[PDB]
C-alpha cells in the first residue's frame, strides 16, 4: 500500500525534469558577460550606451546577452572573481590619463589574466576617455612609462583622421602595454580584444557582439583543429 | 600567525639613498611573491616593485626604473629595497606586501581596505 | 590478368568486420555512458558509428554466408536482404558524415544562434529522418538493382555529398586562416596554418580515397562496361569494398577520438571492459 | 600614542604566545602513536545526482539523513531524495550568483544567498504546496558567503564585509553583529549545542564567538593564507580548518592552540571543504585537484581518497547518522559515497 | 593619530584573550582520543556496515 | 544457378 508514495515521487520528477529541460534551452542560448572597471572608469557610460551586483539584459539581433556589473562589493577581488569563470567574456574598462591609475589597471589586468580559474576567459578591453588623453598629450608618459620615449607607432596602425601623431603614439603605446601581457601569458586558450572608445559612443553595443562572436568561433575552430 | 616588519627608513637629502629591509615570520618565505608598495601623504597606495619566488623575474613601476632595485634572501627571509638617486617625490610610507597564496602568479595587494599580509610600513622622508 | 575477377580472402573481410565492430561499439558505449557527451555533435558521431558498424557487420555476414554455402530459393532472398542492408548502411554512413560537417559549419558560422537552431528535438528528428530515407533508398536500390537508374542515382548522391563536404570544410578553413592572420599581428608577438592544412588533408583525403574508387567503378559500370581498360579497373571490386570497410574502421579515429572527453571515456571503458 | 598602543598590543601578543607555550607539554602526534591505524579506506560511489547545469557551489544534508539541498550558479536550488535519486523541489532564484545554501534543522525552510548580499529564506511546506520566498534578509554590504540555521526563527550568516550576523527571521531585522575579522569571512560552523560558533576568514585566522553574548571569545592563528573551510569536531571542543596553503589544521578550543597539521608534499592546492565523520576519527577534505582525501584525524596519515570529479570539488558533507558522504564539484554532479 | 580609535579596540580584545584559564594540551589530546575510542564501533564510515543495512545499496 | 556475391554490380551485364 506504500507504493502510492513511491508512485507520487516519480510524478514529481516528470514535472521537474521537463521544466529543467526547458530551462537548459534558455541557459545555453544566453551569453553572460562580466563588467569590470577602474575607479574613474566610465562604467556608467558603458552601461548607459549599451546591492552587491546589478544585472542588465540585452537582445542584439535576436541574441540574448546578460551583463553583470559588480555592485557594492569589497575592493578585495580574489574570492568573488572565481565565480565568474565561465562567462563568455570579461569586459574590462580602463580610462587613460592623482596616482598612476593606469599602472593599477595594468596590475589588475595581469592578475586577472594569470588567474588559474580565468585561463579560458577572453577579455574585451575598452580604453576610454580618448579625448582626455588626446588633450593631455597634445598640450608626460615618460615620467611614468620611460620606454614611451623610444616607442614608435606601428606601420599598420589605423588612426582616425585628424589625430595628432602624438595622440596615436600614446594610444598605441598603452594598447601595446596591455597586449604585451596578453601575448606573453596566453597559450591559445584565450585572447584580448582591445578597443579605443569615447565617453559617448553607441557603437560599443556592436563591438561586444562581434567580439563575442569571434570568441566562440575561434573556440570551436580550436577544437576542430582548424586553428 | 604571520608578520612583516619593515626597517631601514629615515630622512635623507635629495639625491641620497636608503636601503630598506623587511623581516618576515610565520610562513614559508620562498613560496610567495613579494611586493613593495607606497602610501603617499595625500594619495592612495601605489605599487612599486614585485619580485617572484625565485628572484628570476623582477618588475618595477616606470617611475622607479634605474633608481630602485629589489632582492630577497630566502635563507634569511629578508626582502630589501635599494633606493638610489632619490627625489622629493619619493617621500612616502613604504610597506612590504605578500601575495595571498603560494605557488601562484596573480596578486591583489594594494587594497585600501585592510590587507592582511602587509606590514606597518616605514616612513621615507626626502 | 585483368579479365579474371580479383579474389580477396574471406578472412580479410571477417577480420575487418570484427575489428571495426569492436571499435564502433566502444564509440557508441562511451557516448551512451558519458552524460557530458550528449551534445548534438556527439549524436551525429554516434549515428556515424552505427552506420559504420552496420557496413562492417553486414559485409562480414555476407562473406561468412557465401563461404559456408560454398563449403557445402534461399540464396536469392538471403542475397537480396543482405544487399539491401549493405546499400542502406552505406547511404547512412555518407549522410552521417555530411551531417557532421553541416553541424560544424553551423557552429562556426551561426555561433551565437547555434543552440537555438540545433535543439535536441531537431537532432533527433534529423537523425531519424536520415535513417528512414537511407533505409528506404537502400531497399528500392536493391529491388531495382537491374536498371540504369539506381546506379545513376548512387553516383549523383555520392558526388553531390562529396562536393558539399569539401566546400563546407574549405570555407571553415578560410575563416580559421583569417583569424590566424588577425591573431598573429600583435605587439607582443607545425603552426596554425600547417595544423589547419593537415586537418583538411586528412578529413577530405580519407573520404575521397576510401570511398571514390567504388563510385568510379559504378561510373564505369554504366559508361564503358566492355572497354578493355574499364574491365581491368572493374576487376578490383573486391578491393573497393575493402577500402570502404577500411573507412568504417578509420572514421572513429578522426572524429570521435579527437575530443578529450571521448578519449578519457575510452580509456576508462577499456580498463573496465 | 599610536606607537605606544601598538607596543602594548605586541606585549599582550607576547604574553599570549608565552602562555600558550607554557601549556604545550606534548603534541597529539606523540600520544596517538600507540593507536592502531584505521587502515585503508575505499569508499565507492553509490549514487550520482544529475540535473544542475552550472557549477555547484553549496550542498547541505537535512537532519533526517535522507534529503539534500544543492545550489548551482544557474539560479537553482534542488531538493533531492538521496535514497531514490528523485527530485522533490527545484526552486528558481532571483539571482544566479548564489554561493551558499542551508537546510533548516526542522526541514521546513531553505536558506541561500550570494553576490546579491541578501539571504533568501524559502518555505518548503506551504498550504498550497508551492515553494515561496518567506524572507529576504538584507543589511550585509559584501557578498554572502555562508548561512547556518540555529532554529526556525534564527539564522547565522557571514559575508565578505568581514562581519558575521545573527538574524531574527520572523521580524526580518539583524539582532547581533560579530566584527573583528579583517578579511572576508569564508565559512561558519555551529557547535553541537548551538551556543558557540567558529568563523574562518581570509586573514589566516578563525574566531570562537559566543552566540548569546555577541563577544569574540577566542582567536586562533596558525594558517599562512586564506581559510576556506571550517568544521566543528563531533565532541564540540575542537575544530578543523582548511586553507589555501594546502594545509589542514586541527585546533583545540580548551587549550587555545593548534593541535595537529594535515599536509603532504604532493598537495599544493587549496582545501575547498572540510568535514568530520560521526566518530570524529576521519577528517575528509576536498581539494582543487578534483578529489577528496580522507585523513586519520588522530594520526595525520592519509586513510584514502575519493576520486570521481573532473573539476574543482566545491562542497562536501557527511550525514548526521554517518551512513554516507556527499560531494559536489564544478562539473555539476553531486555524488554520494558509502 | 586618530587611528588609535581602532587600535584601542584591538588592545581591549587582546586583554580579554590573555585572561583565559587554558587547559594543558596533553589532557585535551587524551580527551579527543578517548572520545574517538568510545564511538569508534558506531561510525558507519570507519566500520564496514553490511550491505543489507546500507540504505544506499 | 544463381550465385551469391559481395554486395552488387561486381560484374557488368
Ligand atoms: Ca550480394
Amino acid at each position: 500500500d506504500q507504493r502510492n508514495e513511491e508512485k507520487a515521487q516519480r510524478e514529481a520528477n516528470k514535472k521537474i525534469e521537463k521544466q529543467l529541460q526547458k530551462d537548459k534551452q534558455v541557459y545555453r542560448a544566453t551569453h553572460r558577460l562580466l563588467l569590470l572597471g577602474a575607479g574613474e572608469s566610465g562604467k556608467n557610460t558603458i552601461v548607459k550606451q549599451m546591492s552587491g551586483i546589478f544585472e542588465t539584459k540585452f537582445q542584439v539581433d535576436k541574441v540574448n546577452f546578460h551583463m553583470f556589473d559588480v555592485g557594492a562589493q569589497r575592493d578585495e577581488r580574489r574570492k568573488w572573481i572565481q565565480c565568474f569563470n565561465d562567462v563568455t567574456a570579461i569586459i574590462f574598462v580602463v580610462a587613460s590619463s592623482q596616482t598612476n591609475r593606469l599602472q593599477a589597471a595594468l596590475k589588475l589586468f595581469d592578475s586577472i589574466w594569470n588567474n588559474k580559474w580565468l585561463r579560458d576567459t577572453s577579455v574585451i578591453l575598452f580604453l576610454n576617455k580618448q579625448d582626455l588623453l588626446a588633450e593631455k598629450v597634445l598640450a608626460k608618459i615618460e615620467d611614468y612609462f620611460p620606454e614611451f620615449a623610444r616607442y614608435t607607432t606601428p606601420e599598420d596602425a589605423t588612426p582616425e583622421p585628424g589625430e595628432d601623431p602624438r595622440v596615436t603614439r600614446a594610444k598605441y603605446f598603452i594598447r601595446d602595454e596591455f597586449l604585451r601581457i596578453s601575448t606573453a601569458s596566453g597559450d591559445g586558450r584565450h585572447y584580448c580584444y582591445p578597443h579605443f572608445t569615447c565617453a559617448v559612443d553607441t557603437e560599443n553595443i556592436r563591438r561586444v557582439f562581434n567580439d563575442c562572436r569571434d570568441i566562440i568561433q575561434r573556440m570551436h575552430l580550436r577544437q576542430y583543429e582548424l586553428l | 600567525q604571520v608578520q612583516l616588519q619593515e626597517s631601514g627608513g629615515g630622512l635623507v637629502q635629495p639625491g641620497g639613498s636608503l636601503r630598506l629591509s623587511c623581516a618576515a615570520s610565520g610562513f614559508t618565505f620562498s613560496n610567495y611573491k613579494m611586493n613593495w608598495v607606497r602610501q603617499a601623504p595625500g594619495k592612495g597606495l601605489e605599487w612599486v616593485s614585485d619580485i617572484s619566488q625565485s628572484g628570476a623575474s623582477i618588475s618595477y613601476t616606470g617611475s622607479v626604473k634605474g633608481r630602485f632595485t629589489i632582492s630577497r634572501d630566502n635563507a634569511k627571509n629578508t626582502l630589501y629595497l635599494q633606493m638610489n638617486s632619490l627625489k622629493p617625490e619619493d617621500t612616502a610610507v613604504y610597506y612590504c606586501a605578500r601575495c595571498p597564496a603560494p605557488f601562484t602568479r596573480d596578486c591583489f595587494d594594494v587594497t585600501s581596505t585592510t590587507y592582511a599580509y602587509r606590514g606597518q610600513g616605514t616612513q621615507v622622508t626626502v | 590478368g585483368c579479365y579474371e575477377q580479383l579474389f580477396v580472402s574471406p578472412e580479410v573481410f571477417v577480420t575487418l568486420g570484427v575489428i571495426s565492430l569492436l571499435e564502433n561499439i566502444l564509440v557508441i558505449v562511451a557516448i551512451a555512458k558519458n552524460k557530458n557527451l550528449h551534445s548534438p555533435m556527439y549524436f551525429f558521431i554516434c549515428s556515424l558509428a552505427v552506420a559504420d558498424m552496420l557496413v562492417s557487420v553486414s559485409n562480414g555476414s555476407e562473406t561468412i554466408v557465401i563461404t559456408l554455402l560454398n563449403s557445402t530459393s534461399f540464396t536469392v532472398n538471403i542475397d537480396n536482404v543482405i544487399d539491401s542492408v549493405i546499400c542502406s548502411s552505406l547511404l547512412a554512413s555518407i549522410c552521417s558524415l555530411l551531417s557532421i560537417a553541416v553541424d560544424r559549419y553551423f557552429t562556426i558560422f551561426y555561433a551565437l544562434q547555434y543552440h537555438n537552431i540545433m535543439t535536441v528535438k531537431r537532432v533527433g528528428i534529423i537523425i531519424s529522418c536520415i535513417w528512414a530515407a537511407c533505409t528506404v533508398s537502400g531497399i528500392l536500390f536493391i529491388i531495382y538493382s537491374d536498371s540504369s537508374a539506381v546506379i545513376i542515382c548512387l553516383i549523383t548522391m555520392f558526388f553531390t555529398m562529396l562536393a558539399l563536404m569539401a566546400s563546407l570544410y574549405v570555407h571553415m578553413f578560410l575563416m580559421a586562416r583569417l583569424h590566424i592572420k588577425r591573431i598573429a599581428v600583435l605587439p607582443g608577438t607545425q603552426g596554425a596554418n600547417m595544423k589547419g592544412a593537415i586537418t583538411l588533408t586528412i578529413l577530405i583525403g580519407v573520404f575521397v580515397v576510401c570511398w571514390a574508387p567504388f563510385f568510379l567503378h559504378l561510373i564505369f559500370y554504366i559508361s564503358c562496361p566492355q572497354n578493355p581498360y574499364c574491365v581491368c579497373f572493374m576487376s578490383h571490386f573486391n578491393l573497393y569494398l575493402i577500402l570502404i570497410m577500411c573507412n568504417s574502421i578509420i572514421d572513429p579515429l578522426i572524429y570521435a577520438l579527437r575530443s578529450q572527453e571521448l578519449r578519457k571515456t575510452f580509456k576508462e571503458i577499456i580498463c573496465c571492459y | 600614542e599610536l606607537d605606544q598602543l601598538r607596543q602594548e598590543a605586541e606585549q599582550l601578543k607576547n604574553q599570549i604566545r608565552d602562555a600558550r607555550k607554557a601549556c604545550a607539554d606534548a603534541t597529539l602526534s606523540q600520544i596517538t602513536n600507540n593507536i592502531d591505524p584505521v587502515g585503508r579506506i575505499q569508499m565507492r560511489t553509490r549514487r550520482t545526482l544529475r540535473g544542475h547545469l552550472a557549477k555547484i557551489y553549496a550542498m547541505h544534508w537535512g537532519t533526517d539523513s535522507r534529503l539534500l539541498v544543492s545550489a548551482s550558479q544557474d539560479g537553482k536550488l534542488i531538493i533531492w531524495d538521496s535514497y531514490t535519486t528523485n527530485k522533490v523541489h527545484a526552486i528558481p532564484l532571483r539571482s544566479s550568483w548564489v554561493m551558499t545554501c542551508a537546510y533548516a534543522p526542522s526541514g521546513n525552510y531553505v536558506a541561500c544567498g550570494g553576490l546579491d548580499n541578501i539571504c533568501s529564506i524559502y518555505n518548503l511546506k506551504t498550504r498550497e504546496g508551492n515553494v515561496r520566498v518567506s524572507r529576504e534578509l538584507a543589511g550585509h554590504t559584501g557578498y554572502l558567503s555562508c548561512c547556518r540555521f540555529l532554529d526556525d526563527n534564527q539564522i547565522v550568516t557571514s559575508s565578505g564585509d568581514t562581519t558575521c550576523a545573527l538574524w531574527d527571521i520572523e521580524t526580518g531585522q539583524q539582532t547581533t553583529t560579530f566584527t573583528g575579522h579583517t578579511g572576508d569571512v569564508m565559512s561558519l560552523s555551529l557547535a553541537p549545542d548551538t551556543r558557540l560558533f567558529v568563523s574562518g576568514a581570509c586573514d589566516a585566522s578563525a574566531k570562537l564567538w559566543d552566540v548569546r553574548e555577541g563577544m569574540c571569545r577566542q582567536t586562533f592563528t596558525g594558517h599562512e593564507s586564506d581559510i576556506n573551510a571550517i568544521c566543528f569536531f563531533p565532541n564540540g571542543n575542537a575544530f578543523a580548518t582548511g586553507s589555501d596553503d594546502a594545509t589542514c589544521r586541527l585546533f583545540d578550543l580548551r587549550a587555545d592552540q593548534e593541535l595537529m597539521t594535515y599536509s603532504h608534499d604532493n598537495i599544493i592546492c587549496g582545501i575547498t571543504s572540510v568535514s568530520f565523520s560521526k566518530s570524529g576519527r576521519l577528517l575528509l577534505a576536498g581539494y582543487d585537484d578534483f578529489n577528496c582525501n580522507v585523513w586519520d584525524a588522530l594520526k595525520a596519515d592519509r586513510a584514502g581518497v575519493l576520486a570521481g570529479h573532473d573539476n574543482r570539488v566545491s562542497c562536501l558533507g557527511v550525514t548526521d547518522d554517518g551512513m554516507a558522504v556527499a560531494t559536489g564539484s564544478w562539473d555539476s554532479f553531486l555524488k554520494i559515497w558509502n | 593619530t586618530a587611528s588609535i580609535a581602532q587600535a584601542r579596540k584591538l588592545v581591549e580584545q587582546l586583554k580579554m584573550e590573555a585572561n583565559i584559564d587554558r587547559i594543558k594540551v596533553s589532557k585535551a589530546a587524551a580527551d579527543l582520543m578517548a572520545y574517538c575510542e568510545a564511538h569508534a564501533k558506531e561510525d558507519p564510515l570507519l566500520t564496514p556496515v553490511p550491505a543489507s543495512e546500507n540504505p544506499f545499496r | 544457378s544463381y550465385s551469391m556475391e559481395h554486395f552488387r554490380w561486381g560484374k557488368p551485364v
